[PDB]
């Protein structure tokens, strides 16, 4: 039939039909489950709300994203998100359709194991496969031969390819990304006055960050200026009506990724780590990979991260090389179109974890096969 | 909420066509009192209201009986659970629509667009827990061991 | 000179000379303004009743605390309160000494900027300086590698510290304090029959909380025992003469530490905020902060909250370190004490905010020198 | 690139002639979108760069399931696996040029030269991978049990 | 901690033997409380623990004093730096043994081991900082321009 | 390298004073496998190969496959993206690059030094690995005296208080005539 493209990531599920350009069901990945104490008959008998649905009721909820770091650490929570995605959001019966699962670098073993037992165990899908990311996010840049930065809400890691052979010994996985960036906005957000605590004002916060938050292309200068004069404020309104007003935590919050200093990580910038994992691969392959800097994941779309980039790490190439950083205007979704690209193949359709290899060989067939 | 239902196009497939037909009244009766709400409508009394919405009741009630039949022939699943759930809310609903209706009607008799408006509220309030018992009822009926189009692509940039 | 020490808490205000080993004036922080009418004259020329008296005046005012969690909201009446403080209770002219001040971390700016403002340009200090309450209480414990929970009547917040290198990434700081306590035990002393609603009553209960009040070791045993018999019932007689009795109310009371869910609050407890906060730390001195756990504030005073928080981490650190609460009898004082231990040092005496250098860079020079 | 396929001069000889003219057609759509990208060409617009790429898209299948015939026509030698390496480039890339093309000319409607950029390095790629197609298929199946001039002499002292 | 005083043999030489004798003194009185920490010592009411505290913490500021002087008759180096570091350590644990042992003092006036082990840790914490300031002190007035001898074979095989 | 396959268990290592506790990891319970291959097969087949080892804050590892995998890597370093050979291989090279009378005799004498030949059953491997390249007729045997982490010192020792030696030292007088170059032609 059709086969399924589910991008589970740390923060969003998108999930859709492989062939297609766009993901049919994009939401976020939390089930709520409700904390006060209901008095009206007949309301109150759903334990936990999945998704969309607990995001719109948050106000009575302690929402707990199942995935963490990339690494699912409920396994209860992640079969209801599962289970949301096929049957009420997709609406498709997972037992005619094979599944094409992400999944970062560098994770425990443990998790394509239970990822692959729960596929064939629980939905009984014909076939799967789990595919790394960064290798997504490069079939769906257009290209054979590139550096794939693939920021996000768990983990940022990078994936040096050139011309279809990736290198495995310059993976370099950092586990700084968009969730730590919404904390550390809450910890500087408590400067101005504004404390925001529960988790629904996490999601507030998240959302403050996304709509203000932008990346200085230098940081001194803009400190300078934004300490000088108040052009750099902007307003937010919250959800009771209030205003709140951030001047100086606009490009902090971002600054995090290129100073991982600031949350107490000791681990370089994303620009020294997609320099170190350049100058690790062979000498003839460098100039190529400069050239081809592919920027993935929704926490690379910062205004101005583009710029930044390239400025940080033109200063640690050497002079003569081109450096580009690609940023495609829709790659917030490159993983999941590299999946669809991937999935839809003539070639890939030998590739599939079949249902008899599982039954044969246990959920260990899936370290042979990805 | 409209929109919801429009997806639909022709166990299930049994009592499937009594419940889309009584989710569409609703939706009719339900756009009647929100125009009544915006001014111009076919029913301009608030009696007319009032009995739109016993008449929402009723529906709600038929929907009822006939999903919580759908939800006992169905196996155990999370759907259920769900479609279980929002059976108990349009039961909450229907009995505070019989009960304010008749209310409103005798404060209306002993002598204006105030004593409606609670009244829309409720049926909407109704009306948004039919359209998830309908999908919920559907998919555990079907996927588990009428029609839903699939989901329309998500755009790819929000401007 | 001599240098003062003013440790202006959210509910005392602790004043003394450096270098000493207890402060000359502990009042309690609130200023009373008369609410009735005045028939006799002469009696009610005077507005506003500060500190002690207006807590024997209680009968006739309204109290109303400046400092709300740690946040000064009123400045007129915190200007009063320090007014009080040094000339009325201390006796001494501002302008000959320097004076040492103590804030919670994570603190908005705004407020070191204006009791800067105010020390510099109201009082005319010829120094002064502002110290986080965990480093002096650490300073005041006699060692130099804990974590110190202190407890208070605004917040509640961590800070540890290993060999004299604090960690500021895992500075935990909770607001649910002493005042949030003394509001739970007036709403479940509604329970009983006895309903306290007025200022004067909240200081009414406030004592009961402090006489009555301690910490149960096993929660739920201690319910099922307080239920099954009236071994756990003691008697507090009011200022009319009215004795109540409160059984069941002594031990919910300071649970609201353990489970901040008792008043609504989504937080996790004391012992899991310590617990986070340690494991936040570097892996190398988390054994050495295990071991030293200070706890410092006033209401860290229940009596078996030692014992409790000792079982209740214990739990949660791995089998083999060792957990030991450092509880010393005088801890309400340990923050002061520590502000006599700093501001006496003859290495400190480099690090005043002189006024000089206050007129050169005006108040954010407080942000620079602390 | 070019000159690899101007060196070809007038099983094979039955369905070479179809193959040429589509990887003649190709190098002429891609020097469009190379002109393009130097800034003056026959096609000026995004939404004309994302329709050349279809266009070499589709001649890539054509070119595609010609040359698996050739293929499978001829006899086992190290030249038929280089052809079917080259095959499988060729359907990876068409298959990125399909989805990318749909997908920049969304993003396009949804409201510049960057746009094309990766289009055209794609569609370059495919290009790349054709002349060493037709290569390959000429040589199995003529050489193994149109025409190319043999190789130009090589310079006895380079410069 | 002892053996690294008692590994001393007999500017520097003029005095040398105070601070060396200034340090046997701590070391004494430190095992002393320790002594009192495991149960049998020379002392054992907490009162006797304050006062041997308030006594390092005198030996202290002496040592320190002798300790600066010799600092600043000593030449600029990398020794000297370490000794001024381990200076303001002393100070700092000087000013902490004073100002908490008259607190321990009242609070066992007003009305048990507890009380003494800070005092001890403490204590322990300052000596530890002055056998790192003799030998600091020592070698930046000795080697730049008593007997410490050389240390001791490291072992080849470790069990 | 141990880091890097530790990160599949779930144990993630990445500062500098992690470094050194995976460098303590790496001296307490990594070993040499004589056969890889049916090493890796025993430890698949059973949980016997698995060590536990505590961290600094209490938690437990286990380690059972990434005790043999980590030092595997210098006698395949393909395993950390390097294309050289092993070190059986490049002993066996350098004595082949020797004159054909004298490979007799190195082929007798391997000493082994340095902290890193410590892993148990370095010396078993490499005699197996050296022996399979070596002619049926040779005698190969490795030299690994227990001390062989300070055998650079002790030969220093050696060397430094020999009679014969003492006219070798570059003295301060021939830096002062002939400046920091002076190493090359001494030395
Ligand atoms: N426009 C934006 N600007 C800045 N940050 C964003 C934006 N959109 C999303 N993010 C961040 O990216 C995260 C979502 O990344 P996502 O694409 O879901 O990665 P993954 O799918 O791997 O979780 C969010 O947590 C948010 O913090
Ligand atoms: N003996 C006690 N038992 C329980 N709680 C106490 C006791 N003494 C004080 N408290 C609580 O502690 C608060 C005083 O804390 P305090 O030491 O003043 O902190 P701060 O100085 O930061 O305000 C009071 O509000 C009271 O509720
Ligand atoms: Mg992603
Ligand atoms: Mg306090
Ligand atoms: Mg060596």
């Amino acid at each position: 039939t059709t086969a399924l493209v589910c991008d589970n990531g740390s923060g969003l599920v998108k999930a859709g039909f492989a062939g297609d350009d766009a993901p049919r069901a994009v939401f976020p990945s939390i089930v709520g489950r409700p904390r006060h104490q209901g008095v009206m008959v007949g309301m109150g008998q759903k334990d936990s709300y999945v998704g969309d649905e607990a995001q719109s009721k948050r106000g009575i909820l302690t929402l707990k994203y199942p995935i963490e770091h990339g690494i699912i650490t409920n396994w209860d929570d992640m079969e209801k998100i599962w289970h949301h995605t096929f049957y009420n959001e997709l609406r498709v019966a997972p037992e005619e359709h094979p599944t094409l699962l992400t999944e970062a670098p560098l994770n425990p073993k443990a998790n394509r194991e239970k990822m692959t037992q729960i596929m064939f165990e629980t939905f009984n899908v014909p076939a799967m496969y789990v595919a790394i990311q960064a290798v997504l996010s490069l079939y769906a840049s257009g290209r054979t031969t590139g550096i794939v930065l693939d920021s996000g809400d768990g983990v940022t890691h990078n994936v040096p390819i050139y011309e279809g052979y990736a290198l495995p010994h310059a993976i370099m996985r950092l586990d700084l990304a968009g969730r730590d960036l919404t904390d550390y906005l809450m910890k500087i957000l408590t400067e101005r006055g504004y404390s925001f605590v529960t988790t629904a004002e996490r999601e507030i916060v998240r959302d403050i960050k996304e709509k203000l938050c932008y990346v200085a292309l230098d940081f001194e200068n803009e400190m300078a200026t934004a300490a000088s004069s108040s052009s750099l404020e902007k307003s937010y309104e919250l959800p009771d009506g209030q205003v709140i007003t951030i001047g100086n935590e606009r490009f902090r919050c971002p600054e995090t990724l290129f100073q991982p200093s600031f949350i107490g990580m000791e681990s370089a910038g994303i620009h020294e780590t997609t320099y170190n994992s350049i100058m690790k691969c062979d000498i003839d392959i460098r100039k190529d990979l400069y050239a081809n800097n592919v920027m993935s994941g929704g926490t690379t779309m910062y205004p101005g991260i583009a710029d930044r980039m390239q400025k940080e790490i033109t200063a640690l190439a050497p002079s003569t090389m081109k450096i580009k950083i690609i940023a495609p205007p829709e790659r917030k979704y490159s993983v999941w179109i590299g999946g669809s690209i991937l999935a839809s193949l003539s070639t890939f359709q030998q590739m599939w974890i079949t249902k008899q290899e599982y039954d044969e060989a246990g959920p260990s067939i899936v370290h042979r096969k990805c | 909420i409209q929109a919801q239902i429009d997806i639909f196009k022709v166990k299930w497939d049994e009592t499937g066509n009594d419940i889309i037909s009584l989710a569409n009244n609703m939706c009719k009766i339900m756009m009647s009192m929100t125009e009544f709400t915006r001014g111009c409508g076919p029913l301009k009394t608030t009696m007319d209201v009032i009995r739109a919405a016993q008449e929402i009741s009723l529906n709600g009630s038929k929907l009822n009986a006939l999903a919580r039949q759908i939800g006992e022939e169905s196996a155990d699943s999370q759907t259920k659970k769900d479609l279980l759930a929002y059976l108990s809310q349009i039961t909450l609903y229907c009995q505070q629509l019989n009960i304010c209706s008749k209310v409103k009607a005798d404060v209306t008799q002993v002598g204006a667009l105030d004593s409606a408006m609670s009244l829309i509220q409720t049926a909407r309030n109704l009306l948004t827990a039919v359209v998830q018992t309908v999908k919920a009822a559907y998919i555990a009926s079907t996927k588990f061991r009428w029609r839903m189009a699939p989901p329309k692509k998500q755009p790819l940039i929000r401007p």
